[PDB]
C-alpha cells in the first residue's frame, strides 16, 4: 500500500447519506428513532442518547459527517483514534498482527464469564469478511461496521 | 431462509446491539 | 489502577451485545 484513491471517500460519503435522508447532515437521536419507527419498533429515548454519547467527542448528540465517520473508523472520545483501535486489537489479541482471530475473541469474552459457542461470533465475521482467512484486520473491522 | 445478507441490515442490527449493551447494564 | 472505563471496556460491552443479535435473530 503506497498510493491512495478516492474510492474510500465515495464509499464513506454514500454510507453516511443512507442514514441522513433529511439532507442537513446530522445523525441525531430523532434520526435514529424515525428509522426504527418506520420498520416497526419504538425505542426508549434515554438509551438512544447513551449509545451515541459513549463515543461522541463533543458529547452533543448531533453527529455530523466527520463525527459519524469518527464513530465508524476512529472511534472513542479521542482525536486520532486509529491508534486507539490498533491498541484495542492488541488487548483482544495475544500477539497483535493487524488482525483479530476467532479464538482470541472467544478468550477475551469468556474471561469475564460467558461460555458461548464460537459459531455465533463466526456468523458475524463472515457477514462481511473481505480477506477470508478467519480473522478481522483494520479495514475489515471498519468496513463490516460500515457495510455499503 | 436468508438468501443473501443486505449491507443496510448488518449496520442496523449492529446499531441495535449498541442499544442492547446499555439496556442490560442500566436495568433499574 | 482504574476508575473511568476506556475504549476496551465499551468494546467488550458492544461485542457481547453483537453476539446477542445473532442469537435473537438466528437461533431456532
Ligand atoms: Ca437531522
Ligand atoms: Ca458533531
Ligand atoms: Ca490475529
Ligand atoms: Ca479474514
Amino acid at each position: 500500500a503506497d498510493q491512495l484513491t478516492e474510492e474510500q471517500i465515495a464509499e464513506f460519503k454514500e454510507a453516511f447519506s443512507l442514514f441522513d435522508k433529511d439532507g442537513d447532515g446530522t445523525i441525531t437521536t430523532k434520526e435514529l428513532g424515525t428509522v426504527m419507527r418506520s420498520l416497526g419498533q419504538n425505542p426508549t429515548e434515554a438509551e438512544l442518547q447513551d449509545m451515541i454519547n459513549e463515543v461522541d467527542a463533543d458529547g452533543n448528540g448531533t453527529i455530523d459527517f466527520p463525527e459519524f465517520l469518527t464513530m465508524m473508523a476512529r472511534k472513542m472520545k479521542d482525536t486520532d483514534s486509529e491508534e486507539e483501535i490498533r491498541e484495542a486489537f492488541r488487548v483482544f489479541d495475544k500477539d497483535g498482527n493487524g488482525y483479530i482471530s476467532a479464538a482470541e475473541l472467544r478468550h477475551v469474552m469468556t474471561n469475564l464469564g460467558e461460555k458461548l459457542t464460537d459459531e455465533e461470533v463466526d456468523e458475524m465475521i463472515r457477514e462481511a469478511d473481505i480477506d477470508g482467512d478467519g480473522q478481522v484486520n483494520y479495514e475489515e473491522f471498519v468496513q463490516m461496521m460500515t457495510a455499503k | 431462509g436468508s438468501h443473501k445478507k443486505t449491507d443496510s441490515e448488518v449496520q442496523l442490527e449492529m446499531i441495535t446491539a449498541w442499544k442492547k449493551f446499555v439496556e442490560e447494564k442500566k436495568k433499574k
